[PDB]
């Protein structure tokens, strides 16, 4: 339990880290590029990962904010870069910004004075404003003097990770280092003129000064009982090293034009770290050829976090081979004993079911109509298969018990590709023998399955409402009339169909002996043989 | 409402929005040979007093932007001579109810 | 300095207490969570006015479990010292470093460095006091002090102050 | 090997051993680095 | 915000989702050792108990229906006709 | 647009109810013109976390922290991404205990 | 917790110092907002006047709850309607050993009179005062908001209920 | 392992209007308790869960703090975005209205 | 592309922006599940055969309800005040007939909530009616009764007018189907409904309808989204046996600027 009040996110605010903030937040000075080994001795040098950040080895340790591994989200650290760098993905804007602002001064290139500008300036749309604007200011290159110093503005172009431009007979080329300074000067009402926000994201922060170093849960290590370090836990070190050498060239015989040759490297490793799939090829492979997943690679849709881990995750579920059973109510679904003895259901103790539960519990996790876990009010769990008091336990109203799924437990049965509202339907559970999900024939075409090996996924509700929600809207019976084609979507297939035809012909006659065994098979039979 | 035969000069029309409140429109000849509203697919539109409008909004709890739009240079929008801020009620036949009533504001 | 601010509170309520006289239980629980609290944000919550017509409004039922969430909107009497503010309370304790005074639910302390020099801390006297060319201060005696600074704490807001200015001290 | 993954994986596999006709088949197999090629051309006779 | 018990516009009928969830909630509520307002005529599975609590319209609950703009309309389970 | 889509389903014997095609047709149409159901369409309206869950995933976030966007969290997606009940039928309202009637 | 009727949207460090410069916390601006959604002037509560609001609620409370001489007649009404909340006892003794009045009228009077920005109208009432040089000193926010106030200061000790 | 409840499975439930069950991405998978800051909407908070001490220096707070329940995959989404310098602020109250 | 589209408590189909995509889901606010292929009588057939079905003339020896159908057949023949309510009616049906020729095709089969063909067939044997002995309805009974019905087939509910208009609007089509099977002539000569039966059929049409309305909550977008894409997974990439099928849909959803088969059909002029 956490004393802090519980709330739900009702809003999300985006922006860019102001260097001063990253500094603020950091709990690690992060100077060293290694991992730990206090000279082979295992620990965690005050240098990299855990110079107070999160931790490994099942050790509460973590700046006493204990919690050990699970409960402790990560803890950010930082790293003062030797010289300002371009945020790999903003390099586009950083450039379009300059195309719109004057240097040596730092103000817009079109004031209310220019008419076509007024218009652009009124376009209320943080994006289309900065759009229309740039479409104007990318032409004029004379800081016309309102503000002063008409120094001609250069035409900038993209070459790898550097912005360069020409000032003009015949040009004069220079490689813009300088930029940040100009941005800082850019006026506040101007940030806003372009697509920015003075509080959450100021144009300047598109260039990084102090680098935010993410913690362990982010770039976990995988030891072989032997090293084992994550991908990112490297291009952090590659960067770290490309930082060290830089500085050690700016406080010693600094051959001023042989440093830049070493600055471009850091600019790169930091481009890498975040993005490693760009234009100016240089894939930047890890010793072996391995590409090295850039942070942005972990996100690319499908497989990547957003579409891979959030819009859909692996989830109290089971799956095996289907074969239809002609003696199962339309909405049932035969579940192999084995499975029912594996999937449980948290049913709180109540004076209506105490009696049955105390039985199911004694029954243990190995008898079918049994259970496998009892949880007392004291947020702790008893394992019904070990606990020396296994068959002992007398429940307490309010405790919850995890019982084996039983007959008539609503569960979500499905067969993917799931392209229907009907690719998932709630069924009545029927524990049966043999290793397979036994579904009714008429409920075949909705999932669109056959029995040539086809497999089916099953999910088990867990709340009292979760279940209800499953039975009141997803029950197979409710689904019989499909909204997509305003007609049913389950009929009588194969044998039943084929035969129902024969049985109907005027030539088809049946005598008493059978007309009886036939009436018997109809469960609702009124108990009256028709003349 | 000038009806230019083949085309007006770029020097010319650059003198339209120069006489407010009044407003002026330009229509090419070869584009008014057939009344477009007359078409099968073209459903009937209709303007709306800043009264009938300030009503729709209250009646549906709309924030103006939340209303289906229609282009200023829209063939029908021009025909009825709309303006940025005016609403239009569309009334067409529907194989589901008989007649549906949609509205488009003109951006 | 005492105020009457219009606050509100949220209380989750287990379904058990879903009886006929529920309004009652929320109310009484309200009191158990407000009257006596203390936040530098809102000060010292001391008393809830007009009980009878407390406002409960309909509460909503949290989805996971069963509890209901109520946003109780009341009004109460609070008190939170400000800097530069001037008040007077009964002297509560007194050491070599100064003496502590008690203004209402508060305790402001005065430093031997925030008094008029000619008033030195008394050695072996009972109960330990302070002597002036004419004045004498101890537990009982009433003092009017000025609150220099304020430190917000746990469930109590203490502060500091002096009687070095004029019109301050005994009365 | 090296920082040269710019190669082709597939060449050389793990010989099948489910059944005899499985193994034969595996050896008599052909590849083709990537709607018309997949076709069964005449020349294929 | 608000909206009088008057001028209420939404359906006087209970949406399948409302019922489904009401029975939902009230069901776990009961399984949380809550208090019931009917005669467990021998019933023991909460969702049943709640299904009854519905037919006798004795489920103290209110549906606060939201409108796209942000305002709402409160209705009791007692009110809301339960056709379905 | 409708007629053409309809004739594409109907040219296969399959039957779908008006309302469906219409809704699609309508969604493409309403914003003023012909907004395509592509990375260069709906995924480009005033709907950040959302659009980010389809095609341009990362840049969509970049130029979102860039211009400091604020997300309602009114989108079905947002909530799934957050792990909160989304305003979807069942959650398109609130449930409160009336003490009075209780 | 418990939040007030001033829900501002703190979107991503601007709380100047608190001084008798009449710059009370943002939660106590001369303009706070009423529970019914109305605008209402702050609520100044000088001592004694405070002692009443309290005594009154603790009473109409011990009413529906059944549906040095005052030092006692208040210690009792407590151990019945109070959380059982030391803070109040103290705020009641103190508010009763320093209260400058007794009758709901003698208190009405002070207010029907004095009524300056709320904090003052109260400090002047709960703090003994003779000279303006004095009031203007222990209430440094005045100074230029009323010529040397002196009359009023008298009119108080003149209605200064006996003890 | 455990069977995935991928996108398409999401969709359906959403079609069913099966709000809660779907929410239950949380109960059957991720879920996790993170501590946000009432001011800089981040997962900074140094919550030493015992002595209650909460804090978040840099924003120097110990008073306004919230606890939330989100899918760890998502907690991660954010830590990730941050290390790329983008700031996903998490706010518990709408201020923009509508 | 439709995720966030769901019917709202006012009956508006909107999204995560409140932007109205449809004012009444499907242009009627009906849930597809509760709908079946009905045949709007009025529309098809000759003007001759039409009249001989719904036309009633109490001021005429040959075009009046024979007193073997009604219970006041002779005591009703000639009534001027009745023949007027009977005009309102016959004049209506004609307004319909011409209003439906919406469907310039003439095809009178369409998906419509509340299956009236059956609903009446239920009365048929619930009260056992003989194709012999007369009914017992005032002409006002029938005519007037079907008007009172229309009044309760409420979809939208709003207090004001714009709404009350939408009401009539998004309904109409139904009402016509309704009149078509509740014209005095048919209701008495075709399905001899007693006074009782009628009050039942009516009451049911009303009830049924109210259930056939869409539920606010219905995550409509994801629905139609699939409803459309599903019957696509069942098609062939081939455009054999004009660019159609699979690739075409593609072509469209992309809002292609240069389709493979542009082509264009033009019809002659009136004459
Ligand atoms: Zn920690
Ligand atoms: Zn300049
Ligand atoms: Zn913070």
């Amino acid at each position: 339990y956490s004393s802090a009040p519980l709330r739900s996110v009702k809003e999300v605010q985006f922006g860019l880290l102001s260097p001063e903030e990253i500094r603020a937040i950091s709990v690690v000075k992060i100077e060293y590029p290694e991992i730990m080994d206090e000279s082979r001795q295992r620990p965690r040098e005050g240098g990299l990962n855990d110079p107070k950040l999160g931790s490994i080895d099942r050790n509460f340790k973590c700046q006493t904010c204990g919690e050990g591994m699970a409960e402790c989200p990560g803890h950010f650290g930082h790293m003062e870069l030797a010289k300002p760098v371009f945020h790999i993905g903003f390099i586009p804007k950083i450039k379009k910004v300059c195309e719109c602002i004057c240097m040596n001064c730092g103000k817009l290139l079109l004031d209310e004075t220019n008419p076509t500008m007024a218009q652009a300036i009124r376009i209320r749309d943080p994006k289309k404003r900065f759009n229309a604007v740039w479409q104007l200011c990318k032409t004029k290159m004379v800081c016309e003097a309102r503000g002063g110093c008409g120094n001609t503005q250069p035409v900038v172009r993209k070459d790898g990770m550097k912005l360069w431009g020409t000032w003009k007979d015949a040009q004069p080329e220079r490689k813009l280092l300088e930029i940040l300074n100009v941005f800082k000067h850019i006026s506040p009402e101007d940030c806003f003129r372009l697509g920015f926000n003075e509080d959450y994201a100021r144009p300047e922060w598109m260039i990084i000064t102090v680098l935010p170093v993410p913690p362990p849960q982010v770039r976990p290590s995988i030891a072989m009982d032997t090293q084992g370090q994550d991908d990112l836990t490297h291009k952090l070190s590659d960067i770290l090293k490309a930082n060290i050498n830089v500085q050690k060239l700016e406080m010693d015989g600094s051959p001023q034009h042989i440093i830049n040759e070493v600055e471009q490297l850091l600019q790169f490793h930091v481009a890498t770290y975040m993005d490693n799939d760009i234009a100016g090829q240089p894939q930047a492979l890890q010793k072996s050829g391995r590409p090295v997943k850039a942070i942005r690679a972990r996100l690319k849709g499908k497989e990547g976090r957003l579409r891979g881990n959030l819009m859909g995750k692996r989830v109290f579920s089971a799956r095996t081979v289907i074969s239809g059973d002609p003696n199962l109510e339309l909405d049932q679904v035969g579940v192999p004993i084995s499975i029912a003895k594996t999937l449980s259901y948290p049913e709180t103790v109540t004076q209506y079911n105490i009696h049955r539960l105390t039985e199911y519990v004694r029954n243990g996790p190995n008898e079918h109509p049994g259970a496998k876990y009892v949880i007392r009010d004291n947020g702790d769990r008893i394992d019904l298969r070990y606990h020396k008091r296994a068959g002992d336990i007398v429940l307490q109203y309010g405790w919850k018990v995890e019982r084996h799924l039983m007959d008539d437990d609503p569960v979500l049965f499905n067969r993917q590709p799931s392209l229907h509202k009907m690719s998932m339907m709630a069924h009545r559970v029927k524990v049966m023998p043999y290793s397979t999900f036994r579904l009714n024939l008429s409920v075949t075409s909705p999932y669109n399955a056959d029995f040539d090996g086809d497999e089916m996924n099953l999910h088990v509700p867990q709340s009292e409402e979760t279940r209800a929600e499953l039975s009141q809207l997803c029950a197979v019976p409710l689904q019989i009339v499909s909204p997509q084609s305003n007609k049913p979507v389950m009929g009588i297939v194969q044998d039943t169909l084929c035969g129902v035809r024969k049985m109907t012909l005027r030539d088809t006659f049946i005598e008493y002996e059978q007309v009886m065994n036939m009436l018997f098979w109809v469960p609702s039979w009124d108990g009256v043989v028709p003349q | 409402i000038f009806i230019y035969q083949n085309n007006i000069t770029p020097s010319a029309n650059k003198m339209i929005p120069t006489v407010s409140p009044a407003i002026i429109e330009t229509f090419q000849e070869s584009d008014l040979v057939v009344n477009i509203t007359h078409h099968e697919l073209v459903p009937k539109h209709i303007r709306l007093s800043d009264g009938e409008k300030s009503q729709l909004l209250q009646r549906y709890k709309l924030k103006e932007s939340q209303l289906p739009r229609i282009q200023r240079e829209d063939p029908v929008a021009r025909y009825l001579g709309l303006k940025r801020g005016q609403v239009v009620k569309i009334i067409r036949r529907s194989e589901t109810s008989g007649r549906y009533a949609s509205y488009r504001i003109c951006l | 300095m005492f105020f009457l601010k219009d606050l509100s509170l949220i209380l989750t309520l287990h379904p058990s207490y879903f009886g006929p006289q529920m309004n009652q239980y929320l109310r009484e629980k309200l009191l158990t969570d407000v009257e006596g609290t203390c936040t530098g944000q809102f000060g010292y919550i001391v008393t809830v006015l007009d009980g009878m017509n407390i406002d409960v409004g309909k509460g909503r039922i949290i989805p996971g479990s069963g509890s209901a969430e109520f946003e109780v909107k009341y009004r109460a009497v609070v008190w939170k010292p400000f800097k530069g503010e001037v008040v007077d309370a009964i002297v509560s304790n007194v050491s070599p470093i100064g003496f502590f005074a008690d203004v209402g639910p508060l305790n402001v302390f005065v430093s031997t460095r925030l008094i008029p020099d000619n008033l030195v801390y008394n050695p072996s006297n009972s109960p330990p006091a302070y002597m002036s060319n004419d004045e004498l201060i101890t537990k009982g005696s009433k003092v009017r002090l000025k609150v220099v600074g304020t430190r917000t704490d746990v469930n109590e807001i203490y502060a500091i102050g002096s009687i070095k200015e004029d019109f301050l001290g005994a009365i | 090997q090296k920082k040269a993954m710019s190669s082709r994986a597939g060449v050389s596999q793990v010989l099948n051993r489910y059944t005899y006709s499985s193994t034969l088949s595996h050896l008599r197999r052909t590849n083709t680095p990537i709607a018309k090629p997949r076709q069964l051309h005449n020349t294929h006779w | 915000l608000a909206i009088l018990k008057e001028e209420r516009t939404t359906t006087p009928y209970l949406t399948k989702y409302e019922r489904a969830r009401i029975l939902g909630t009230r069901a776990l509520q009961i399984s949380m050792n809550a208090p019931v307002l009917v005669d467990i005529e021998g019933e023991t599975d909460p969702l049943q108990i709640a299904m009854k609590e519905l037919s006798q319209r004795k489920i103290p609950l209110v549906i606060r229906r939201y409108l796209p703009d942000g305002s709402y309309e409160d209705w009791g389970c007692d009110e809301l006709i339960v056709d379905n | 647009l409708y007629k053409e889509i309809l004739n594409v389903i109907a040219f296969d014997g399959s039957y779908v109810n008006y309302r469906h095609m219409a809704l699609l047709v309508d969604v493409m149409t309403s914003r003023g013109y012909l907004m395509a159901i592509t990375r260069h369409g709906i995924n480009r309206a005033d709907t950040a976390l959302m659009r980010c869950s389809f095609e341009e995933t990362v840049e969509i976030l970049f130029e979102a922290g860039a211009a400091a966007e604020l997300d309602d969290c009114r989108g079905v997606s947002e909530n799934v991404m957050l792990g909160q009940l989304a305003p979807m039928g069942t959650g398109a309202f609130d449930v409160m205990i009336d003490e009075k009637l209780l | 917790s418990t939040s007030t009727v001033g829900a501002r949207r703190r979107r991503a460090v601007d709380d100047e110092e608190n001084a008798t410069l009449l710059r009370l916390g943002p939660e106590f601006a001369l303009k706070q907002y009423d529970h019914d959604g109305n605008e209402h002037d702050l609520i100044a509560l000088s001592l004694s006047e405070s002692r009443l609001l309290i005594r009154e609620a603790l009473k109409a409370r011990s009413r529906a709850r059944n549906g040095s001489n005052g030092e006692i007649d208040d210690d009792e009404l407590a151990k019945v309607t109070s959380g059982a909340n030391g803070v109040v006892k103290k705020t009641l003794d103190y508010l009763n050993t320093f209260a400058r009045f007794k009758d709901e009228e003698t208190c009405t009077a002070v207010d029907q009179l004095l009524h300056l920005h709320p904090f003052e109208i109260a400090q002047l009432s709960s703090l003994g005062c003779e000279d303006v040089d004095e009031a203007i000193t222990l209430i440094p926010s005045l100074a230029a908001k009323k010529e040397v106030l002196q009359r009023i200061l008298d009119e108080l000790n003149r209605l200064e209920d006996p003890y | 392992g455990g069977l995935r409840f991928g996108e398409m499975e999401r969709d359906c439930m959403i079609a069913h209007g099966a709000a809660g069950f779907l929410k239950e991405l949380m109960e059957a998978s991720d879920a996790f308790r993170v501590h946000v800051c009432g001011i800089c909407g981040l997962m900074s908070v140094i919550a030493n869960l015992k002595k209650n001490q909460f804090e978040c220096r840099s924003c120097k707070n110990k008073t306004n703090i919230y606890q939330l329940h989100i899918p760890y995959a998502a907690k991660l989404l954010f830590q990730e975005l941050m290390a790329m310098n983008i700031a996903p602020r998490l706010y518990t109250e709408r201020s923009g209205v509508s | 592309a439709l995720e966030d589209i769901m019917v709202h408590y006012d009956g508006t189909t909107r999204n995560s922006l409140g932007d109205i995509i449809q004012f009444l889901y499907g242009e009627d606010g009906l849930d597809g599940t509760q709908v079946e292929r009905q045949t709007i009588d009025t529309i098809p057939g000759s003007d001759k055969a039409f009249h001989k079905r719904y036309y009633v003339d109490l001021m005429d020896e040959k075009n009046s309800i024979k007193p073997d159908v009604i219970e006041y057949a002779a005591d009703i023949l000639g009534d001027v005040e009745l023949q007027k309510e009977l005009n309102s009616e016959y004049e209506q049906l004609v307004s319909d007939r011409k209003f439906l020729r919406v469907f310039v095709n003439g095809d009178h089969n369409w998906p419509l909530p509340v299956n009236l063909r059956r609903i009446i067939q239920n009365a048929q044997q619930i009260f056992h009616l003989d194709r012999a002995k007369a009914s017992d309805l005032t002409i006002p009974e029938i005519i007037h009764g079907v008007r009172d019905l229309c009044k309760k087939l409420f979809v939208l509910r709003g207090e004001n007018e714009l709404i009350k208009e939408a009401q009539q609007n998004a309904t109409s089509l139904f009402q016509c189907l309704v009149r078509a099977r509740l014209a005095t002539r048919r209701i008495l000569e075709e399905f001899r409904l007693n006074r009782d039966a009628f009050e039942w059929v009516l009451g049911t049409i009303e009830a049924q309808f109210q259930r056939s309305l869409v539920h606010p909550g219905e995550m409509v977008g994801v629905i139609a989204a699939q409803s459309i894409g599903e019957p696509a997974t069942q098609m062939t990439l081939n455009t054999f046996h004009v660019t159609l099928g699979v690739p075409r849909l593609k072509e469209i959803l992309n809002v292609a600027k240069n389709i493979k088969t542009p082509a264009l059909t033009v019809y002659l002029d009136r004459e």
